[PDB]
RNA sequence: UGAAAGCGGGGCCUCACGAUCCUUCUGACCUUUUGGGUUUUAAGCAGGAGGUGUCAGAAAAGUUACCACAGGGAUAACUGGC
RNA sequence: GAGAAAGAGAGUGGCGCGGACGCUACGCCGCGACGAGUAGGAGGGCCGCUGCGGUGAGCCUUGAAGCCUAGGGCGCGGGCCC
RNA sequence: CCACGCGUCCCCCGCGAGCGCACGGGGUCGGCGGCGAUGUCGGCUACCCACCCGACCCGUCUUGAAACACGGACCAAGGAGUCUAACACGUGCGCGAGUCGGGGGCUACGAAAGCCGCCGUGGCGCAAUGAAGGUGAAGGCCGGCGGCGCGCCGCCGGCCGAGGUGGGAUCCCGAGGCCUUCCAGUCCGCCGAGGGCGCACCACCGGCCCGUCUCGCCCGCCGCGCCGGGGAGGUGGAGCACGAG
RNA sequence: AAAUACCGGCACGAGACCGAUAGUCAACAAGUACCGUAAGGGAAAGUUGAAAAGAACUUUGAAGAGAGAGUUCAAGAGGGCGUGAAACCGUUAAGAGGUAAACGGGUGGGGUCCGCGCAGUCCGCCCGGAGGAUUCAACCCGGCGGCGCGGUCCGGCCGUGCCG
C-alpha cells in the first residue's frame, strides 16, 4: 500500500530522498543495461563475466522433447512404489523381488547417488548410470532397459 | 482442547429437542486472526471493478 | 561533552518476533518468564530461537535429527527444534524418537508416530522439564538456502566460486569473456 | 480457553474505546471498566460483576457459574441485594472471599458497589 | 546504470505496449457466456453425449510423451473397415473420422 | 467434519486436506504456570524495589 | 652445457606494448553438420598471429558575422578585490 | 539487598471471618550513562485527508458539514477537544 | 582499650528482654497572618501597548549568501517518486521434497465464493558438468580361487559400514557439600572440581561427480573392433558431501 | 459455422472512480460563443425558496436607487439570489506612533471575556449529645451458587490414548 511507503515520510523534505548535489536526473548512466564494455566494465566484470562473446556451436532447430531424460535417484528410488511392496519385500522368504518400474513413475534414468537398503530388486529404467548398475547389482538385483 | 462436546439441537419452539450430535472439530481448529485478516484483506480485493 | 562515538550504541537484536501470531506470542509469555525466573540457559536459548526470523529458523529434517540422536551417549534423550521437523524420504528405518517442535509436517508426524516415538510442542515440554532437562537441542542448517551461493566474494575475480545470477543456465549465458583462456581472460 | 480468547479482544473488541490518550471497556461484566486481562468479563470461567437494579434501589451482583460456559442464557446467576451499604459490602465481600471465587477483584467489586450506592442515595 | 549485484535483464518494453494490452477483465463474463452456450448446446442435441462424438485412443508423438495415451482427432478408415462402420455412417452415428491418420502398428 | 475433517478422519468432500495442527496445545498460560511442574523448578521471586 | 656441483624455460634488474567480434594458421584416426550412412564444406574445442598509440580498445572534415537551444560567473572580454 | 558455589526441604533410628494499589505482559516498574546535525537512512505517530469492509443499540432539524472568534484548554509537535 | 564468663585436652612463655534519642535508604509542621458582593480576587497562555537584551529574508546552486546571485506584489483552489512488468535481498503467512490452479471446467452483494485430482498438463524445485558427442555425485576388512624378485591384490561368498581435526550455544555423568541441639541415616532438589556426546556455523585436511592433461597396467563380449569399461596423479566447475523449496 | 477481436452504433446494468479549477473540451442555448483567409484552434459558464408566496400600498427623487409596510421559519435567502473564507477596503471601538515595519526571551500596564469564585473542600473510623425504624446476631423453612479434602459415592461423555 501507498500508506506504508517512504514518499509519505519525505514530504517536507525538499529533494524527496535523491539529494541536492546531484540532484535526480533523468538517465544518467545510459538506458538499460548500455555501456557494458565503456563504462560499466567494472560491474559487468565483477558481476557478470563471462558475459560478452560468443562461445559454443550453434543447434539452430532444437527441440527439448529429443533432449528429454529425467533422472532420479537410488535414495529416492524407493519412494515410487508404496511402502507395503518394500516391507513385503523385506518380509518375503522366497527371495522374490520387487520390480520398480521407474519410467511408469516418470523418470527415464536411474543415476546412483544414495545408499540403497538391503533388499533386491528389479530396477525397469530406459538408461542407467554405471554406479547405479553396480550399487543395484551389490544389493542383489537387475537391470532390465526398456525402450 | 482435544475434546469434543456434545451440542444439543434446538427446536422450532425454541426448547431443546432430544436429538443431541457432538462438536465437529472444525470449532477446535486454532483461532489466528493474523491469517482471518490476511485472507480477508486479499480476497476483498476480488470483487472490485477497475477504474480510471 | 564527552568523546563517545554513537555508530553502536543500540543493539540490534529482538525483542519480540514481529509475528502477529498468537500462539507463538502465548509461547513467548510463557518462556519470557521461564527465561527470568530459572537459572537454565536452554529457555534463553529457546527464548531467542521463538523470536527469530523464518529463514533464521530453518526446517530441520528428519534424518539430521535420527543421526544426531543416533551419536552416542544421547540415547533417550528430547530432541527439540524451534523450527519445522520436515520428513525425509530417503531414510527407511526411523528409531522411536521424542521430539520438540513449533510445527511437524503431516508425514512427518505419521512415521514418527508410526515408528512409536511422541511429538509434544513446546509448552508440554515446558510442563514436561522446565530447565530443559534431557534435552538435545538442535537447528536446521542455517547456510542451507540457495540465496548463500550468490554471497560472498564475487564472480569475476580469482578464487571465487560464487554462483552469479543468470535469467537462465545455458550456452550463451555468461560463459564467455570472464570464463575462458581464449575469450579473453580467466579468474 | 481464556489467553487464547485476550489474544483476539485486545485491541479488537467492539466494546473496547479509544480516546483522549484513554481505554476503557464497555462490556457488561467489567468491574472497573477499563481494559485489562485482569479486569475483562468474558474471556474467564469465572467472573462477578457489579450493576444497578433495575428498580432504584440496591444492587444486582452477577457470577458466572462453572458448567454452562458455552451456554449463555444460563450461565450468569444474578442477585439483587437491596439492604444497608455496610451489609450489601459485606455480603460482596463473603460472597467473594469465602467462595473464593475469582479472589483478583473482591476490593474492585466493593468499590463499584459503593459507587453505585453513594450515586443511589438521594441526590444533594 | 546498474547497481551493485544482480540480473542483467532485458525487458520487452521497447515498443509501444500500453497501446496493445489485452486485459482479462471479462474471463468469469466469458466463462458464463461458454457455460450458457454448452448448456443450450447439450440441450439442443438433447439425447446424444453433451462431449460431442468418440474419440479414439492416440499415444503421443514424442520422446517425451510417448509413454501416455490420450485421445486424438478421429477414428481411422482402417480401423472403421476392420471394425465394420461405413466410412460415412460414422459421423451420423456419432463416431468422429479423419482420413489422415496411418497405421503403422 | 465430513467437509473440513476430523483432527484423525481426512476431508471426506475435499481432496486432500486435514485440520491444520495446533502450534501450542494446552493454550491456558496461567493453568501451565501455576502448576507444580513449574512452579518448583523457579527461583525466588526479587519484588523488592531499589530506588535511588 | 659442464668432468661435476649446478645453471638455463630469453636479454643482470628496473620499460619496450593490446579485450570482445571477425579473419588466418597450427593440433587430435577429436565433437557436430540435425531421419540414417559415406565424402567434400562449414561450425566448434585449445594455441599463436592480423589492432585498436585517444594505448580497459567509436569507423568521422570544415564554416557560420544569418545563426539557434540547454546551461555555466565551475570559465573569458569591464570595474572592483589580494 | 544479601561481601563469600549451593534448601526460611521433607522422613527413619540413638473470641473477633479481616488484609490499599497492581498485570491494556505490546502492560507496569527500577537502575545507570547519554542528547549537535546538511545530503541520506530508519523507527514511532491516540498527527492529518478521502473512500471501503467491520463496529460504537454512535451523533444530528431540541440544528450535521462548512466558516468566524479579544472565550476555556490539552499536546515537545504534527494537531485536537470544548 | 570494638578487651570481660565458667570447664577441660595441646605448646612455648549460635534465639535475653524492653522502652528511647537520632548528622541514619530524598520534607515536614501534631505552626501561623491577612482580605474578601459591587468592586475585588485568580487566568502563565490568547488581544493591544511599553521597556531591556537579542535580532539581516526566505527558498535554492554553492568552498562560502543578508548579499550589488537568480525566483517571490498579495490571496484562494489545483500542483510533482505514481502504476504495470522483471529481478534481487529482508520480513510475515500456508504447505513442505514438494509446492502453485493463475488457464479451463462443475455448482442483489455474486464479475465474489466453493470445488476439481485419471483437470499437476506445466512452472519452479529435487543434480551437476561439457562447445558437443556425452557421462552423471563414500569406502574398508575377512575367506577362497614380489602374479612374481594382478604384500599388492583381478574375480567370487561373509562382516562393518556413509569421513576426520580444532573451536563451539545447549545439554549428560558427578570428587565433595548446601547447618538449627549431636551422630548415623534415606529421599526430592540445588551448586560444582573435573570428564563426555557435541546443533548451527567457521577454518583446515580428506573423499565422490563432470571437463581437461600426464603416466600406466588390467578387465567384457552377440558383433574381438580405429570397441566398451576401469585405475593412479594434478588441474578447470555457478557441483555432491543425509534436502529447503 | 464454432471457439476469437471490438475505445464506432442501438439498448442496457454496475463501480473501494470524479464531485463544477475535479470528472469528457462540454452537468448549462458546446464543438456553442469567439479567433484565423484557410487547414484548424476553442472556452468561460451549476445551486432563491418547501411553495414565487418574486416585495400590494404610502412617501422623496426624472430615474437608477432608498425609507416605511408586507411574504417567509429566514431577505442575516430579494430574480447571477444556499453556505459566503482569504488577500483588499469602508466605518466603529480600544491601544499606540521621530531610528521602516515585523520577530525571539523576559516581565509590566490596559483590556476582553472566563472561573456562575467572593467566608471556601471533603471522605472513612471512633467518642459524646438529641432523635427516628419493625431492626441486629443466633435459630427454622425454601431456592440458588462455590468447592480427595466423598483419599476410593453412584451414573454418564470425550480422547490429538491403549488392549481385546
Ligand atoms: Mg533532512
Ligand atoms: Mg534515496
Ligand atoms: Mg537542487
Ligand atoms: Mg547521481
Ligand atoms: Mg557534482
Ligand atoms: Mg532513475
Ligand atoms: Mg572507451
Ligand atoms: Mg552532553
Ligand atoms: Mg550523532
Ligand atoms: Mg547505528
Ligand atoms: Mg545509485
Ligand atoms: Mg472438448
Ligand atoms: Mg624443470
Ligand atoms: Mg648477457
Ligand atoms: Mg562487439
Ligand atoms: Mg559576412
Ligand atoms: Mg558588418
Ligand atoms: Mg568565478
Ligand atoms: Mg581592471
Ligand atoms: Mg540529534
Ligand atoms: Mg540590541
Ligand atoms: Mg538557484
Ligand atoms: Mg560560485
Ligand atoms: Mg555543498
Ligand atoms: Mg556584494
Ligand atoms: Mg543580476
Ligand atoms: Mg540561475
Ligand atoms: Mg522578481
Ligand atoms: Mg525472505
Ligand atoms: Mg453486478
Ligand atoms: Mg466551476
Ligand atoms: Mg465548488
Ligand atoms: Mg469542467
Ligand atoms: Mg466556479
Ligand atoms: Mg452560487
Ligand atoms: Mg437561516
Ligand atoms: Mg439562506
Ligand atoms: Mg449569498
Amino acid at each position: 500500500p501507498s500508506r506504508l511507503r517512504k514518499t509519505r515520510k519525505l514530504r517536507g523534505h525538499v529533494s524527496h530522498g535523491h539529494g541536492r548535489i546531484g540532484k535526480h536526473r533523468k538517465h544518467p548512466g545510459g538506458r538499460g543495461n548500455a555501456g557494458g564494455m565503456h563504462h560499466h566494465r567494472i560491474n559487468f566484470d565483477k558481476y557478470h563475466p563471462g558475459y560478452f562473446g560468443k562461445v559454443g556451436m550453434r543447434h539452430y532447430h532444437l527441440k527439448r522433447n529429443q533432449s528429454f531424460c529425467p533422472t532420479v535417484n537410488l535414495d529416492k528410488l524407493w519412494t515410487l512404489v508404496s511402502e507395503q511392496t518394500r516391507v513385503n519385500a523385506a518380509k518375503n522368504k522366497t527371495g522374490a523381488a520387487p520390480i520398480i518400474d521407474v519410467v511408469r513413475s516418470g523418470y527415464y534414468k536411474v543415476l546412483g547417488k544414495g545408499k540403497l537398503p538391503k533388499q533386491p530388486v528389479i530396477v525397469k529404467a530406459k538408461f542407467f548410470s554405471r554406479r547405479a548398475e553396480e550399487k543395484i547389482k551389490g544389493v542383489g538385483g537387475a537391470c532390465v532397459l526398456v525402450a | 482442547a482435544c475434546a469434543r462436546p456434545l451440542i444439543s439441537v434446538y427446536s422450532e419452539k425454541g426448547e431443546s429437542s432430544g436429538k443431541n450430535v457432538t462438536l465437529p472439530a472444525v470449532f477446535k481448529a486454532p483461532i489466528r486472526p493474523d491469517i482471518v485478516n490476511f485472507v480477508h484483506t486479499n480476497l476483498r480485493k476480488n470483487n472490485r471493478q477497475p477504474y480510471a | 561533552g564527552v568523546d563517545i562515538r554513537h555508530n553502536k550504541d543500540r543493539k540490534v537484536r529482538r525483542k519480540e518476533p514481529k509475528s502477529q501470531d498468537i500462539y507463538l506470542r502465548l509461547l513467548v509469555k510463557l518462556y519470557r518468564f521461564l527465561a527470568r525466573r530459572t537459572n537454565s540457559t536452554f529457555n534463553q536459548v529457546v527464548l531467542k530461537r521463538l523470536f527469530m526470523s523464518r529463514t533464521n529458523r530453518p526446517p530441520l529434517s528428519l534424518s539430521r535429527m535420527i543421526r544426531k540422536m543416533k551419536l552416542p551417549g544421547r540415547e533417550n534423550k528430547t530432541a527439540v527444534v524451534v523450527g519445522t521437523v520436515t520428513d525425509d524420504v530417503r531414510v527407511q528405518e526411523v528409531p522411536k524418537l521424542k521430539v520438540c517442535a513449533l510445527r511437524v509436517t503431516s508425514r512427518a508426524r505419521s512415521r514418527i508416530l508410526k515408528a512409536g516415538g511422541k511429538i509434544l510442542t513446546f509448552d508440554q515440554l515446558a510442563l514436561d522439564s522446565p530447565k530443559g532437562r534431557g534435552t538435545v537441542l538442535l537447528s536446521g542448517p542455517r547456510k542451507g538456502r540457495e540465496v548463500y551461493r550468490h554471497f560472498g566474494k564475487a564472480p569475476g575475480t580469482p578464487h571465487s566460486h560464487t554462483k552469479p545470477y543468470v535469467r537462465s543456465k545455458g550456452r550463451k549465458f555468461e560463459r564467455a569473456r570472464g570464463r575462458r583462456a581464449s575469450r579473453g581472460y580467466k579468474n | 480457553s481464556a489467553h487464547l480468547q485476550w489474544m483476539v479482544v485486545r485491541n479488537c473488541s467492539s466494546f473496547l474505546i479509544k480516546r483522549n490518550k484513554q481505554t476503557y471497556s464497555t462490556e457488561p461484566n467489567n468491574l472497573k471498566a477499563r481494559n485489562s486481562f485482569r479486569y475483562n468479563g468474558l474471556i474467564h470461567r469465572k467472573t462477578v460483576g457489579v450493576e444497578p437494579a433495575a428498580d432504584g434501589k440496591g444492587v444486582v451482583v452477577v457470577m458466572k457459574r462453572r458448567s454452562g460456559q458455552r451456554k449463555p442464557a444460563t450461565s450468569y446467576v444474578r442477585t439483587t441485594i437491596n439492604k444497608n451499604a455496610r451489609a450489601t459490602l459485606s455480603s460482596i465481600r463473603h460472597m467473594i472471599r469465602k467462595n473464593k471465587y475469582h479472589p483478583d477483584l473482591r476490593m474492585a467489586a466493593i468499590r463499584r458497589a459503593s459507587a453505585i450506592l453513594r450515586s443511589q442515595k438521594p441526590v444533594m | 546504470a546498474p547497481s551493485r549485484n544482480g540480473m542483467i535483464l532485458k525487458p520487452h518494453f521497447h515498443k509501444d505496449w500500453q497501446r496493445r494490452v489485452a486485459t482479462w477483465f471479462n474471463q468469469p463474463a466469458r466463462k458464463i457466456r461458454r457455460r450458457k452456450a454448452r448448456q443450450a448446446r447439450a440441450r439442443r442435441i438433447a439425447p446424444r453425449p453433451a462431449a460431442g462424438p468418440i474419440r479414439p485412443i492416440v499415444r503421443c508423438p514424442t520422446v517425451r510423451y510417448h509413454t501416455k495415451v490420450r485421445a486424438g482427432r478421429g477414428f481411422s478408415l482402417e480401423e472403421l473397415r476392420v471394425a465394420g462402420i461405413h466410412k460415412k455412417v460414422a459421423r451420423t452415428i456419432g463416431i468422429s473420422v479423419d482420413p489422415r491418420r496411418r497405421n503403422k502398428s | 467434519d465430513d467437509l473440513y475433517g476430523t483432527w484423525r478422519k481426512a476431508a471426506s468432500l475435499k481432496s486432500n486436506y486435514n485440520l491444520p495442527m495446533h502450534k501450542m496445545l494446552n493454550t491456558d498460560l496461567s493453568r501451565i504456570l501455576k502448576s507444580p511442574e513449574i512452579q518448583r523448578a523457579l527461583r525466588a521471586p526479587r519484588k523488592k524495589i531499589h530506588r535511588r
